[PDB]
């Protein structure tokens, strides 16, 4: 059926078949039916990949597509720069960040399903190809159905919108394996469509094109008399809902709680809309439907509320539920999220009385400070922040009305009334968001305690100050006391000190907590301490490196596969709401991917061409991380330095190891430059020392020697930097005689840098500086006639 | 990018043609020579554009004072030649921003197709006409045509914003925070009339806050003082002592609480989107305030600031006053920028502390690091013979109404230089210290009391 | 660097660690070295004994200087006065011996020995006070003697003064950890607090920030936060100011001023000097940081300090005369 025109579109969007002999004939047909228009670029591959996701929600069927997407990302890294260059104007809808969110959502669907390991590995491999690239966004957005949003706009009446949402949910739940659910749903369709409101829904909705209309044709019938929903007048409608036990049973049974709470609302006579009363049989068979319909039921009750009797009853019961969450009892996270959705839904509804959005946020008399804490507990960071601002605004208005106060003052009243400090609450909300600038907005709370000071030092990379504070203070828990110390020591270098310090801790303590395994393994592989020998990240990395040396490739790939899978599982169970939470996972996955890529090169013969391509790939991906933070780039560079050094300690009887030495020297120079940009001086000094281990001093100077002068200049040691460059220039004058094109760039740059440094330091008169350094650099780059190059053109411009 | 430039110089005196010093005729004659050189190889483009330029001047010269009370749209009279011209495939829309390519060949550019027959009017002392331009793609574009005003100064200020934008983009510290300045294209057509980009989807902050009918203050705080009441009280204490002015300002501020924080709440119900818009608004204010202080931007009242509804980013218009010429007014501008209670209230509960202060520091560091670049650009502007940036009594009285060039330029350059080095009162101040001083001066109630009531300090 | 000989490699590391504080890190680092190496050279022995007595690691137990100092301190702990004087006598006799065999041509060579001999003398001087009953008058005279000799070292380098101050802190803290059933240990606590404040001031002058922070932490171990503020709390604000943390220093002093306003009502002469100085320092810091307008700074901080110092009529004092001049 390839020639079918109505089937042409859908056959193009289906997932590729697995690479096997049995699926041969179907494969060429699909590749041709898809590439009929022409070759697809990297952006088109990404757009095609995203379109398949909305069709079928089974991660197993997308396994081949994940592998295909990995291939394009690996061999088309040059086009990712152009894609990012097209999206900084509008980074909210960036294509790359949508792919990251979509893959993570797909991983969540794969949790607790057959064959979940290979799909998570494929996603991790896909997330390993693209690292922690700065997406220029903070809040994670989720894809929304445009057709569903459009259909909501057609209906103006609120009741009509309720009808469409219910039938859409009812139409969606007609395809599950459960037969009682299907029977309960179809009965609801017959009841709803037979009412006047359902009849009015069809006339408005028949104009648009939607498959749901055809599906609902058999259920609809034409009758002269519209279906009448019986109305019963209870003697006391409030007795059903006025029960503190009913609102908070909380016996670790969320399914019966939401069902009983929903059923009580239906049996109450307050509800006026006819469609809601007909939803009881479907509510009794699905807990998800009860959570969905609950905000509509609560919204419905308050519409015809008279004398604020229902509002007062609901306000005190909902507040009582929230106060129970602040206890320590031990409520399930599902119950809190359901009530948060009710509060969020009511905030978007217009009250019958004329008013503004602020008035609409108080459908019920609720203390938003408690709700914000629950939202923060439920990892709803942006929702908690908005609720906290509403709470502060409401009390400020209430205080002004009562009288007819800064953030520190308002927090004092909040603590003495409900036990929650507003300014303290705002702290972890902003920390959870992770935006660096917002942390300074609310810092006046808890200034003097060492814990708050330590995060500020770590955030500002004041590792020396943090190291002193960690050692000085003792009331801090021991588990995190050293965790900062090793972390602070590592960022300052001090590899030998850290090794001895770690050995000292193990001597004085026999009980050993797991988070000290993580740091000790991190230091062991970073320091090449190979004699130290579920599995953690750094444990897998350390084990893989030893497996790499021992040529045990079977366990080397298995360890990396387990680490790649393990990273995704921890990534799946988080909130997935803040973009800053993605960066630590992406950086670790990138490091795993780079190590895996080297494995094939290590296993087979080593050649100059293969190593050059790898370094080009590394530099190509490195510039894609130019806007990433140093905390997300340093582990990647650390692994690159180690694995390159692992290659050198291997036996090479071919006498071609100089190629690897040059690559390591270039990589370490780039590491020094990157660390210098981030105002780091300890790391560039260590990189220079590592270079000097494998390099010597000869007649022909090299680039890393010039880098050392720049590093010493950044250390505010001007005499050291000038002495290095003056000696370097003196050797260059005696060594080269306009014969080495490679030394031309070094000589021109060296004279220019020394002249600029002398001018800034005012250690020489302008006449000598021009005659000896500046014009000579221009002269050397000019009359040597070593043209036809791009590096020289950049060098001539700077000179 | 240059054909409109030369014609504007050559059409300096075409305003009275359709209806001084020797440098003027020499510039006009030289501009004419360039046009003839331009027309030698591409005559169809030159003739087509000058017809469009003449139509704009004729449309601008229209009085149209009868439709001042009409806000629904007035049909353009059939006598205007702008209606006759259609399908100008050789004219690229001046309102749009044209990307510059290295190659000399220009293709697939949006050209003017036709103009709508209905035009709107905007409030002000004069009556500018808002017209709609249809491009080749068929997408309508709104253009503002202004009469009896000089638009060259606004165009000059736009480039400096582009240089400030370009400087901020190339620094990793500010590129990560997306610190940019909203800019609109200004295309001067003569010495008396011109056309400029109309910011679609933007509303004045004063119109949103202190509107008489549906203002934010009235809707949210009915029991507080009305906008008219606050304005009347300030004008009464104008001819009084400074102490009386201060106590009046505190009394008005006591009964006038900021409500500008509700702009993001009522437009972005999603907490994730609301946080993004509020963060963008705070970054936009911090970036504009630092740049405005560096360039000495003045007359930043409520009607001169536009806020985008979709992006919640402030847009600054009416940039005629700059280089601290606002302090030379009869009522001096004692605030480097506008940081009133409404502006701070829209930043969140943290206020100026946090994103605003860090972004201001980051912007100042970029300004300090590019001092040699920034000073050179301003030097080129200050020696432009046609740049009338100096203040005159006619402009000073017009701005505040109620019912040797070399020595000045050198002083302005020296004042700009000390700002970029952090020198404020003869002492060296760090980036953090300078930012704190600027924030304190802007939010100081005493400085706001001395300011002109039309600036609406209480707003 | 690794090509440097190992004997001096850890010698510099330990010396560098000590000058930056890091007492817990140095103790663990010393333990790690002893675990990985069995041979124990004297120069590493010298530093380990120095760290043991500085950190009060009393469970570690010819004789050298720091070995004699560490042994003497334990003898002081155990009230073994016969060996305490003998160990100090041996150290005093020993230290002169190396000075005899040197060239004796450069004055700078004498300074390390004079500082060491001064430390030995101070430990010997306090020994007689420790042996007999503890009284307020004897403690005050010793501190006055220490202060009078300290001002004689105002031009000395920090390298020659820091070991002297370190021994004084150890000696005073050893006195506090002794049993006192007379409930008069507050006198030693006040003396130690004053000594640590002076140590923070001296270290701040020599552009040192790690030592003042450690001294503040040691003060907070024996002191608490009450209605009546004290001088060491003001010293902490000055220490944080030297660490280029202006927000931390201003927040401490603003909280301190608010407490002082509510607590004192022109009734405590002791708090008068603290209140006047604190208002003056905060006003100067705000003026330098340009975080407040001149009108508020004068009205709230500067003129208020002058009013507190003058209008309270707590005259007939010398410290208050110095306070008014600064205000
Ligand atoms: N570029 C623009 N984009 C959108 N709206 C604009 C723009 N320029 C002006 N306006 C609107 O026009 C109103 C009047 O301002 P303007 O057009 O500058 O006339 P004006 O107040 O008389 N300025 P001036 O002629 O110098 O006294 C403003 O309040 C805006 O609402
Ligand atoms: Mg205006
Ligand atoms: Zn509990």
């Amino acid at each position: 059926n390839k020639d079918n025109e109505n089937l042409y579109i859908t056959i193009k969007l289906l997932d590729p078949f697995p690479d096997h002999v049995v699926f041969k004939d179907l494969r060429i047909t699909q590749q041709k039916i898809k590439y009929s228009r022409g070759p697809f670029s990297l952006l088109e591959e990404i757009n095609h990949f995203l379109s398949v996701s909305v069709y079928d929600a089974l991660p197993l069927t997308r396994l081949e597509g994940l592998k295909d997407l990995r291939r394009q990302l690996e061999l088309h890294k040059d086009q990712m720069v152009d894609i990012m260059r097209a999206s900084q104007d509008n980074p909210q809808d960036g294509i790359m960040v949508k792919l990251v969110v979509n893959l993570l959502q797909l991983s969540k669907m794969a949790i607790n399903h057959t064959g979940e390991k290979e799909v998570l590995e494929a996603v991790g491999s896909c997330l390993g190809e693209v690292g922690p690239i700065d997406f220029s966004t903070i809040a994670i957005q989720h894809s929304k159905d445009a057709s569903y949003t459009k259909a909501l706009k057609l209906f103006e009446d609120k009741e009509l919108q309720w009808t469409f949402i219910m039938l859409t949910y009812l139409n969606n739940t007609l395809v599950e394996d459960c037969v009682k659910v299907r029977s309960a749903a179809v009965t609801c369709l017959k009841n709803i469509l037979a009412t006047k409101t359902g009849h009015s829904f069809w006339e408005i909705y028949k104009m648009t094109t939607d498959p749901m209309l055809a599906y609902l044709q058999p259920f609809r019938t034409s009758r002269k008399k519209f279906l009448e929903v019986p109305r019963f007048d209870k003697e006391n409608p409030f007795e059903g809902l006025d029960d503190i036990n009913l609102w908070i049973p909380l016996s670790e049974n969320h399914d019966i709680w939401i069902k009983t709470l929903t059923c009580a609302f239906l049996d109450s006579g307050g509800t006026k809309c006819e469609i809601l009363q007909l939803l009881k049989p479907m509510c009794e068979v699905k807990t998800d439907f009860c959570q969905t319909v609950l905000p509509y039921l609560i919204h419905d009750i308050l519409l015809q509320d008279t004398n604020e009797s229902w509002r007062n009853l609901l306000s005190t019961h909902v507040q009582g539920f929230f106060t129970s969450c602040l206890r320590h009892c031990c409520l399930d996270k599902k119950s809190q999220r359901t009530m948060l959705a009710v509060v969020d839904y009511m905030r978007r509804q217009k009250r019958p009385s004329s008013g503004t959005i602020f008035n609409d946020a108080f459908w019920l008399d609720l203390n938003y400070l408690e709700v914000a804490k629950v939202a923060q507990s439920c990892a709803a960071h942006f929702t908690a922040l908005l609720y906290a601002e509403i709470y502060a605004d409401k009390k400020s208005m209430d205080d002004q009305e009562k009288r007819s106060t800064t953030i520190s003052s308002l927090s004092e009243k909040s603590k003495e009334e409900t036990g929650i400090s507003l300014q303290d609450l705002l702290l972890e909300i902003y920390r959870s968001i992770g935006e660096p600038d917002s942390l300074y907005g609310c810092g006046g709370g808890k200034m003097l305690q060492p814990i708050t000071r330590l995060r500020t030092y770590e955030h500002e990379a004041m590792w020396g100050k943090a190291l002193v504070t960690y050692d000085l203070e003792t009331a801090i828990p021991s588990s995190t006391r050293q965790a900062g110390i090793i972390q602070a020591l590592q960022n300052l270098g001090l590899c030998h000190i850290l090794s001895v310090y770690l050995k000292g801790l193990d001597y004085e303590n026999k009980d050993w907590c797991p988070e000290l395994e993580e740091l000790h393994y991190q230091a062991a592989w970073r320091n090449m301490q190979w004699d130290h020998c579920g599995t953690s990240y750094h444990e897998s990395l350390y084990n893989a490196l030893q497996s790499l040396r021992d040529r045990e490739f079977s366990t080397f790939y298995e360890s990396l596969k387990y680490a790649r899978v393990k990273e995704v599982e921890e990534m799946c169970k988080r909130s997935l709401e803040s973009v800053y939470s993605l960066y630590p996972t992406l950086s670790r996955l990138q490091a795993i991917g780079e190590l895996e890529s080297i494995g094939e090169l290590f296993s087979r013969s080593v050649t100059h061409r293969q190593l050059s391509e790898v370094y080009i790939k590394w530099q190509k991906h490195s510039q894609l991380l130019k806007d990433s933070d140093f905390s997300f780039q340093e582990p990647i560079m650390a692994l690159r330095t180690v694995i390159l050094e692992i290659l050198m300690e291997k036996e090479m009887d071919n006498s071609q190891r100089e190629c690897i030495k040059d690559i390591l020297t270039k990589h370490l120079v780039e590491l020094s430059i990157l660390a210098r940009t981030f105002k780091n001086t300890q790391l560039p000094e260590r990189a220079i020392f590592q270079i000097k281990q494998y390099n010597s001093v000869s007649c022909g100077v090299s680039e890393w020697q010039l880098e050392e002068a720049q590093v010493f200049w950044a250390k505010k040691e001007q005499s050291l930097a000038l002495s290095i460059l003056k000696q370097m220039i003196k050797k260059l004058d005696a060594s080269c005689a306009a014969n080495n094109p490679s030394l031309k760039l070094t000589y021109t740059e060296c004279l220019r840098v020394c002249g600029n440094w002398l001018a800034e330091t005012c250690l020489e008169n302008p006449a000598v500086i021009m005659q000896t350094y500046l014009e000579k650099a221009v002269e050397v780059a000019g009359n040597y006639d070593g043209e036809s190059s791009d590096e020289l053109r950049n060098g001539k411009m700077k000179a | 990018h240059t054909l409109f430039i030369i014609l504007a110089l050559a059409n300096a005196n075409r305003d009275e043609f359709l209806t001084s010093s020797q440098l003027d005729e020499d510039r006009t004659e030289a501009a004419n020579r360039i046009i003839c050189t331009i027309r030698s190889r591409r005559p169809q483009m030159v003739r087509s554009v000058e017809a469009l330029c003449d139509a704009y001047i004729i449309l601008a010269n229209l009085d149209a004072t009868q439709w001042k009370t009409q806000r629904k749209g007035i049909n353009i009279p059939a006598d205007q030649p702008i209606t006759k011209l259609k399908n100008l495939e050789d004219v690229v829309v001046p309102t749009m921003e044209i990307k510059v390519d290295h190659t000399g060949e220009y293709g697939n550019l949006v050209t003017i197709q036709s103009f709508k027959a209905e035009f709107r009017l905007a409030g002000g002392v004069n009556l500018p006409k808002i017209i709609d331009c249809v491009g080749s793609d068929g997408k309508e574009r709104r253009q503002l045509v202004k009469g009896r005003d000089d638009l060259r100064q606004d165009a000059v200020m736009q480039q400096v914003f582009q240089m400030c934008n370009t400087l901020l983009q190339r620094n990793t510290e500010t590129r990560k925070r997306k610190l940019t300045i909203c800019t609109y294209k200004v295309v001067p057509l003569s010495q008396r009339s011109g056309v400029l980009e109309w910011c679609t989807g933007t509303v004045p902050i004063g119109e949103f806050l202190v509107n008489n009918e549906d203002g934010a203050h009235k809707r949210y705080r009915p029991n507080d003082f009305s906008a008219f009441q606050c304005q009347k009280k300030m004008m009464e204490v104008q001819k009084k002592s400074f102490e009386e002015k201060y106590e009046v300002f505190m009394d008005v501020c006591q009964n006038f609480q900021p409500v500008f924080r509700y702009f993001c709440m009522e437009k972005f119900l999603d907490p994730a989107i609301w946080f993004e818009k509020r963060l963008a608004y705070t970054r936009s204010v911090a970036t504009s305030s630092i740049v405005g202080y560096i360039l000495g931007l003045g007359d930043r009242h409520v009607q001169n600031i536009l806020i985008n509804e979709q992006s919640a980013e402030l847009v600054h218009i009416d940039l005629g006053v700059a280089f601290e010429q606002g302090k030379i007014l009869p009522t001096p501008e004692t605030v480097p920028f506008r940081l009133t209670r409404d502006i701070v209230d829209g930043m969140g509960i943290t206020g100026v502390e946090g994103v605003f202060r860090r972004c201001c520091e980051k912007t100042m560091e970029v300004m300090r690091n590019s001092q040699e670049t920034l000073l050179t650009i301003v030097e080129v502007l200050l020696y432009d013979p046609l740049f009338d940036w100096t203040m005159n009594p006619l402009k000073a009285l017009y701005l505040a109404q109620r019912p040797s060039f070399n020595k000045v330029a050198e002083r302005v350059l020296m004042r700009l230089q000390e700002k970029l080095k952090g020198v404020e009162e003869g002492t060296v101040l760090s980036v953090g210290g300078q930012v704190n001083l600027l924030i304190q001066q802007a939010i100081d109630p005493k400085n706001l009391s001395r300011l002109f009531p039309g600036w609406k300090a209480w707003v």
